[PDB]
């Protein structure tokens, strides 16, 4: 019974929108590229590999020239765009 | 499906009911804050608010003050926080002196006795929170370096 | 009024005691924030995955399938994952579990409407739960073994992170 | 102002008497601790590189506050913080510094209140007026003779402290 | 409040009353001009002091005059 | 400087305590009915 | 209305005689410091927890003198009262060492203390009519026994006594370095002081030399 | 007499409406009758639709009410509007038109307030009336 306003009950559909937007953004971004930023992997997989690499170096943050920041920014930008569009499509149309 | 409605179902009041202003999350957070939470004396509202604000007041004075590169940086930062707390308590006192008439009602913040109780609670909470932050930063090297001790 | 698991705490409002394993254990009040059915479906999925992982850790200590020792060598548990990411077994597992979990997402949509019990996938080919009493006893056993398995998998993988042996080898070579 | 217990009131007389009794005690204890050398590194000059520009005094040698003076000031800072908290958040039983507008003023005790010995307000007021007069006399005897105030106390108590 | 005066040079053209945004002025009966009417200011507690009435007045130097005085909530035009 | 303690005593008082008490009491005076 | 412990002082207004161990002793009116109804309950709960912790301290301070668990002295040596906390923490931490004893204690006690925090919040607001300090922990059924109507009084009294006792023993270790039983048996304790490491708050022992006598 | 049960124009609300001083010091009300539902501009900003029949609306200032009255007079030919002042106690003070006749029309019974019986050039000098309670008009 989440009210989005004073008297406006609205279903946020956070599980569906989150899961569907995550899958619909991650799966197309599994397309590989041979550029050094990706390293032979897709955008999502290069991002996850960079997460593992930098978590193997805790305290020490990723450097400026490290591909982690660019991978994180592009991946989260596309994810946020997918989440916004998925929220619009599922909450509005619902069919 | 409209998300913005007139405030309190009154279209001529100077406010709008918005998701930032009137959602369930906003209403729960605002009604659960110590300044608005039901069942609290004004003194205990003051205690909670003072604990929070006085606790976080130590940090900027300790890390950025003129004595920040000295061995007495934390002591100076706590003393600066205490001086700011005393100044703000004087501000609270003069606000309550000029703002409220002497009434029997004392269970509300916006009464003279209620504001005096709130000021007393805010002073005691602010001193306690600042002292707690002083104790924790004095005894934990992680807080002294803001995490750089791990490197 | 008071909880059974924690006697000095008021009973959670969203916990009626109908779900299996309900002893009124919610001191942080997570069922007041999140939906109880979403949390139950999450608990059952985490617990079933943990049951499979615990039994798999023990059996992979006991024996390996033919030809596995050619590819993995002496690597055990977590050490297998990376190797079989390169060989391709983990990719196939990811693909087919993701395919099943698409229909699991549709099942989550069914249970969030109130039209499906959490964790119910109607999967009883052998008709073990033909008696509703045996069904209740099996639900309690499933949720208890799932939570115990979550604890077990935590212990096994962190013991492997410490010693590099594995569950049964640590039980032997302690 | 006057309706709150400030100015020439019996409330202000009582409060200044309490503070003056404590002040006589603090001066006697300062003379005792300084005479026996119980203040650590009392002649150490505090350095600006550690304590900042607030330690600067601009005397003829050292340009810094002595460690004993800083220690005495910090001892006063403790009871000043106690003072602020007691003035804003007093004990429920305690006499308050500022009084409510519709308060009943305590009657002036005249030349001398009734002779109630013990932990009575009359004994408190008598010893408070006596302590205020003693502070006046000690200050005047110090500035009309050049004897330091700790030394003036030590002679007036007959070198008992040191 | 502001003070509004009407002098006997008024010709009763009713322009100042029509220009008033706050309903301060009104026309009353008079015999001093050909129109048979003169402006009056019975409600100067609502006067904001905008001097639109003086702008509307056509007589060489004005018949209606506004003298700004003590400021109130109404005269300051405060909606708060 | 003779009586070198006097600047360090009086400058913080005159510059922080005097204006604070003046501003507080003037605030009370100008806002009271 | 005057206090029973202090017959000339007035009785504090917030004490009702309902709580066990009341003798009218609250001269600072701490129980009247908050007008809220649950506040006194909060106070009592704090007292109970203090006493219970102090009891577990005091017995521990004795028993750690009598015997030590196997392998402990091979890890930490001959430290006795508060240098155990310091020595373990010196050998605790990822990278700093291999022990985790005080951190494990902090973890499980913090789980218990969060679950206790929820109960204190519930009893403060009045959503629960549970007594302060009551966790329902009576597995051996002593409440259904005989003489159980005075057990709360013995609990609060031994709690306060253990509070004072552990304050005693800790401030004794900070000066002599002995520990409780050696301090009790070595009655002139300033003639033979065991050398001990400085605590993690060494500044607090600074005035002992200059300001204070420093007999030891 | 202000009927509090008169329906209001359909408005979606705005941040330009009345503040706490309306409920604490004084508030203003304007009523009018329209022959049809039609869109007008709010004096506080925004478009509202007045209903067919009677309309009651609340504002913070008298000038806002009279601006709305001028707008509905010159754009919709509505002249029956009435402006009231309402106090927190519930007292309603009828304001405009004060005697039922608009102030630009002469009505019997009106008495002249602030009328001076000479031209503006015949006022007294300030030095004439200094230290004296005489008015500058004479
Ligand atoms: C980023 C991914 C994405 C995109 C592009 C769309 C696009 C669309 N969805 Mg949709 N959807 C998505 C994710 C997305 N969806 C997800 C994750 C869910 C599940 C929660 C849904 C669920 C959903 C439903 C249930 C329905 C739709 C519908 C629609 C269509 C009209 C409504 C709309 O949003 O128009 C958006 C209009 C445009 C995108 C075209 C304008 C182009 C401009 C430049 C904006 C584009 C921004 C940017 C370039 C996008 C970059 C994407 C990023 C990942 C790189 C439109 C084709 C409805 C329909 O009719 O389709 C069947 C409908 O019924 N969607
Ligand atoms: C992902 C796990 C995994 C991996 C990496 C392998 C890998 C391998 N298996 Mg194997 N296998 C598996 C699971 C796996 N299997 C499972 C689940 C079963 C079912 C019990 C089998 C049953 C099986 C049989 C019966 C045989 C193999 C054989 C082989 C080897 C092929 C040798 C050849 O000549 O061709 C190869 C290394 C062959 C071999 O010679 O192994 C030594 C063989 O005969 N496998
Ligand atoms: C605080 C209490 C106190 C104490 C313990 C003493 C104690 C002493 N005073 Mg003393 N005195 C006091 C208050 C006190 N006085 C006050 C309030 C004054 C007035 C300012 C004086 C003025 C005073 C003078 C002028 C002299 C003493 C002297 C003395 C010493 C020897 C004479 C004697 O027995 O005094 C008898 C008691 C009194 C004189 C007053 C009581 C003696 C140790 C004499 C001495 O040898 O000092 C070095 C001396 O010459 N006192
Ligand atoms: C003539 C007035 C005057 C005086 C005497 C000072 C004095 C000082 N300022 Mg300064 N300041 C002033 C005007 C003044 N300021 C003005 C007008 C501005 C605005 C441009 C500033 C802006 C300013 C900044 C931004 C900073 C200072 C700082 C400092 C401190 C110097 C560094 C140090 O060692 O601090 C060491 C500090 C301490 C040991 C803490 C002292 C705490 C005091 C004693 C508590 C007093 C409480 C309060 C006044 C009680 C009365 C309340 C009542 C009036 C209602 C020093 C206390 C710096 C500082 O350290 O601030 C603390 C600093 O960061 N000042
Ligand atoms: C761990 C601290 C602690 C706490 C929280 C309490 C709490 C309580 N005690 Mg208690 N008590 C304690 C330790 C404590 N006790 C110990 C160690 C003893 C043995 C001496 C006693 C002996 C005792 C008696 C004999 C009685 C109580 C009573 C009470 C209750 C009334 C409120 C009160 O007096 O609390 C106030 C005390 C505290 C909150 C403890 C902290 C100390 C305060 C905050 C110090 C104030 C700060 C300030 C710096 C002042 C210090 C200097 C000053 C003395 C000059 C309350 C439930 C009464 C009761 O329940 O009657 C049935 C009662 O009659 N207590
Ligand atoms: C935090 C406190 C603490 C610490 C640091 C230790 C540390 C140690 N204990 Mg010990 N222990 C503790 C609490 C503690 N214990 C408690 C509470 C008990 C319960 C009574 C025991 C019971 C115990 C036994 C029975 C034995 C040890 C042994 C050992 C040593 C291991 C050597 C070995 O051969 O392991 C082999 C032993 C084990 C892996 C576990 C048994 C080690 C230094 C052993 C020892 O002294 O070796 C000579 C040993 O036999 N401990
Ligand atoms: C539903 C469906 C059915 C299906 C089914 C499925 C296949 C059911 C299969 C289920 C199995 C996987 C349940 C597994 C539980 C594992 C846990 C409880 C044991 C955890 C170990 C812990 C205690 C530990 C560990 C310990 C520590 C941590 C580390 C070690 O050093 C030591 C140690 C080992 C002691 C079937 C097919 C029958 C048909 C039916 O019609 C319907
Ligand atoms: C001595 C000094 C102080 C003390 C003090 C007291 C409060 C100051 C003394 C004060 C009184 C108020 C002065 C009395 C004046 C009466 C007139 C002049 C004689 C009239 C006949 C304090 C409390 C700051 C402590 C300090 O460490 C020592
Ligand atoms: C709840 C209940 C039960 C429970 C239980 C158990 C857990 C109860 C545990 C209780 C503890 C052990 C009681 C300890 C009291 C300690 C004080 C009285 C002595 C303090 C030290 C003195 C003052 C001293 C000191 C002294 C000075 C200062 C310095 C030294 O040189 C000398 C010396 C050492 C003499 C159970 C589980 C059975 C079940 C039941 O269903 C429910
Ligand atoms: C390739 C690539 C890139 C990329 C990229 C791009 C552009 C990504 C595009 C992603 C898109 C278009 C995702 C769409 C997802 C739609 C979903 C999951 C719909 C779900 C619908 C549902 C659940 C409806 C359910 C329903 C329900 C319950 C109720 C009614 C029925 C129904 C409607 C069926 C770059 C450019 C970043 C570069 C990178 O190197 C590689
Ligand atoms: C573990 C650890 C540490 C630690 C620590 C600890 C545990 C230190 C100390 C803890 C505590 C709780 C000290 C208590 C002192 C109590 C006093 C003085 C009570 C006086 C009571 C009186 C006078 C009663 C009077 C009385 C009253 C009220 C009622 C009437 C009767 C009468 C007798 C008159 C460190 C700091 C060393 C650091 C290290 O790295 C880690
Ligand atoms: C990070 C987070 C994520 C993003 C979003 C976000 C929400 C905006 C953000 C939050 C940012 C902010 C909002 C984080 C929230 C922050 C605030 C500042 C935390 C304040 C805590 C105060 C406590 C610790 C002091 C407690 C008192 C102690 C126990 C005292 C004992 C004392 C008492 C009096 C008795 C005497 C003893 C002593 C010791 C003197």
């Amino acid at each position: 019974k989440f009210e989005v306003s004073d008297g406006t009950p609205y279903d946020l559909n956070v599980p569906l929108v989150g899961a569907a937007s995550f899958i619909g953004w991650v799966v197309p971004t599994l397309l590989p590229s041979q550029i050094p930023l990706y390293g032979g992997k897709g955008l999502s997989t290069a991002f996850f590999a960079s997460i593992g690499t930098n978590l193997a170096k805790f305290p020490a943050p990723p450097g400026m020239t490290d591909p982690f920041w660019l991978l994180c920014f592009i991946w989260h930008s596309g994810l946020f765009a997918t989440m916004i569009l998925g929220s619009i499509g599922y909450n509005g149309y619902a069919a | 499906s409209q998300f913005i409605k007139p405030y309190n179902d009154d279209p001529f009041v100077g406010n709008l009911a918005t998701p930032v202003s009137t959602s369930s999350f906003t209403k729960s957070l605002l009604s659960n804050l110590p300044a608005y939470r039901a069942g609290l004396s004004p003194l205990l509202r003051g205690v909670e608010i003072g604990l929070t604000h006085g606790y976080f007041l130590v940090g900027p004075f300790y890390k950025l003050g003129p004595l920040r590169n000295s061995d007495v940086a934390l002591l100076s930062g706590f003393f600066s926080a205490l001086g700011l707390i005393i100044i703000l308590v004087a501000c609270l006192t003069i606000y309550g002196v000029v703002s409220f008439e002497e009434t029997e009602a004392k269970d509300q913040l916006q009464t003279a006795k209620g504001w005096r109780q709130f000021t007393s609670g805010w002073l005691v909470g602010s001193v306690g929170g600042a002292s707690f932050a002083y104790i924790l930063i004095s005894n934990i090297p992680f807080l002294q370096t803001a995490g750089m001790s791990m490197l | 009024a008071m909880s059974d698991s924690v006697p000095f705490l008021k009973q959670p409002e969203a916990l009626d005691g109908s779900m299996a394993g309900d002893v009124g254990f919610d001191p942080l009040g997570f069922s007041s924030i999140g939906d109880i059915n979403f949390l139950r479906e999450a608990e059952l999925k985490h617990g079933r995955i943990a049951m499979l992982a615990a039994a798999g850790s023990i059996a992979q200590d006991i024996f390996t399938f033919p030809g596995v020792s050619k590819v993995v060598g002496t690597a055990k548990m977590t050490g297998v994952h990376d190797i079989l990411v390169k060989q391709g077994a983990m990719g196939q597992l990811l693909l087919w579990l993701s395919f099943l979990e698409v229909f699991g997402t549709i099942a989550l949509l069914e249970t969030l409407d109130g039209k499906r019990a959490p964790g119910d996938f109607k999967f009883d080919p052998l008709n073990f739960s033909k008696n509703p009493e045996t069904f209740k006893r099996y639900q309690l056993a499933e949720i208890k073994n799932g939570r115990l398995a979550m604890m077990g998998v935590g212990g096994m993988v962190h013991g492997y992170f410490i010693t590099g042996k594995g569950p049964l080898e640590l039980l032997g070579n302690f | 102002f006057g309706g709150r217990g400030l100015g020439v009131t019996v409330n202000a007389e009582r409060w200044n008497g309490r503070h003056a009794m404590f002040g006589i005690f603090a001066m006697v204890m300062t003379s005792y601790m300084k005479g026996h050398g119980l203040i650590p590194d009392a002649d150490k000059i505090l350095d600006v590189a550690q304590w900042g520009s607030l330690a600067s005094v601009w005397d003829g040698a050292g340009n810094g506050i002595s460690n004993e003076r800083a220690i005495i000031l910090i001892a006063h800072v403790h009871v000043l913080v106690v003072s602020v908290i007691a003035a804003v958040a007093p004990f429920g039983f305690q006499d308050t510094l500022v009084k409510e507008k519709g308060y009943t003023p305590e009657a002036p005790a005249g030349l001398i209140p009734p002779f109630k010995t013990g932990l009575t307000p009359e004994a408190e007021l008598i010893n408070g007026r006596l302590a205020m007069l003693g502070i006046i006399s000690i200050v005047t005897a110090s500035v009309f003779t050049g004897t330091p105030v700790v030394d003036t106390i030590n002679l007036g108590m007959g070198k008992i402290l040191y | 409040s502001h003070s509004v005066k009407v002098y006997d040079t008024c010709i009763g053209c009713t322009q100042c009353v029509r220009a008033c945004p706050c309903d301060v002025l009104e026309m009353v009966s008079w015999d001093g001009c050909k129109a048979g009417q003169i402006a009056s200011a019975p409600r100067t507690e609502d006067c904001i002091g905008c001097k639109r009435c003086e702008t509307a007045c056509p007589t060489d130097f004005l018949s209606v005059r506004v003298y700004l005085g003590g400021e109130t909530t109404r005269s300051m035009g405060l909606a708060y | 400087m003779t009586a070198a303690y006097l600047p360090s005593i009086l400058v913080p008082i005159i510059g922080l305590i005097f204006p604070g008490l003046v501003m507080a009491f003037a605030f009370i005076y100008i806002e009271q009915d | 209305a005057k206090s029973k412990a202090i017959p000339f002082l007035d009785a504090p207004p917030a004490l009702s005689e309902s709580m066990p161990g009341y003798v009218g002793f609250d001269p600072l009116w701490v129980s009247s410091m908050l007008p809220d109804a649950g506040y006194v309950k909060f106070l009592q709960e704090a007292e109970i927890k203090h006493g219970r912790v102090a009891m577990l301290a005091a017995a521990g301070a004795i028993v750690q003198d009598i015997f030590t668990f196997p392998g402990v002295t091979s890890v930490i040596g001959n430290v006795k009262m508060t240098s155990v906390h310091d020595t373990f923490l010196s050998m605790e931490g990822p990278g700093k060492g291999n022990q985790a004893a005080m951190h494990q204690l902090l973890l499980w006690l913090g789980i218990l203390e969060i679950a206790t925090s929820v109960a204190i919040i519930q009893s403060f607001k009045g959503e629960t009519n549970r007594a302060p300090g009551d966790f329902g922990f009576d597995p051996l059924g002593f409440s259904k026994k005989a003489g159980a109507e005075t057990m709360a009084l013995k609990e609060i009294k031994n709690g306060r006594l253990a509070m004072i006792g552990i304050g005693g023993m800790v401030h004794h270790y900070l000066l002599t370095g002995k520990g409780p039983l050696q301090f009790l048996g070595g009655i002139p304790n300033y003639k033979s002081c065991v050398s001990h490491p400085d605590s993690l708050l060494p500044w607090l022992i600074k005035p002992v030399g200059a300001v204070l006598p420093k007999i030891c | 007499t202000l009927n509090l049960q008169i329906p209001s124009p359909t408005f979606e609300g705005s941040t330009g409406g009345w503040l706490r001083a309306a409920e604490v010091e004084e508030k203003y009300a304007i009523t009018w009758t329209s022959p049809k539902e039609q869109v007008f501009e709010m004096p506080t900003g925004g478009a509202a639709i007045m209903r067919q029949g009677e309309n009651l609306l609340y504002l913070a200032r008298k000038e806002q009410c009279l601006a709305l009255a001028t707008q509905v007079k010159n754009s919709f030919k509505i002249t029956d509007y009435k402006v009231y002042r309402i106090f927190p106690s519930g007292e309603v003070q009828y304001l405009h038109p004060k005697d039922g006749v608009f102030p630009e029309k002469v009505n019997a019974g009106r008495v002249g307030v602030g009328n001076v019986s000479h031209s503006i050039g015949k006022n007294l000098n300030p030095a004439q009336i200094k230290f004296t309670s005489k008015s500058f008009n004479g």
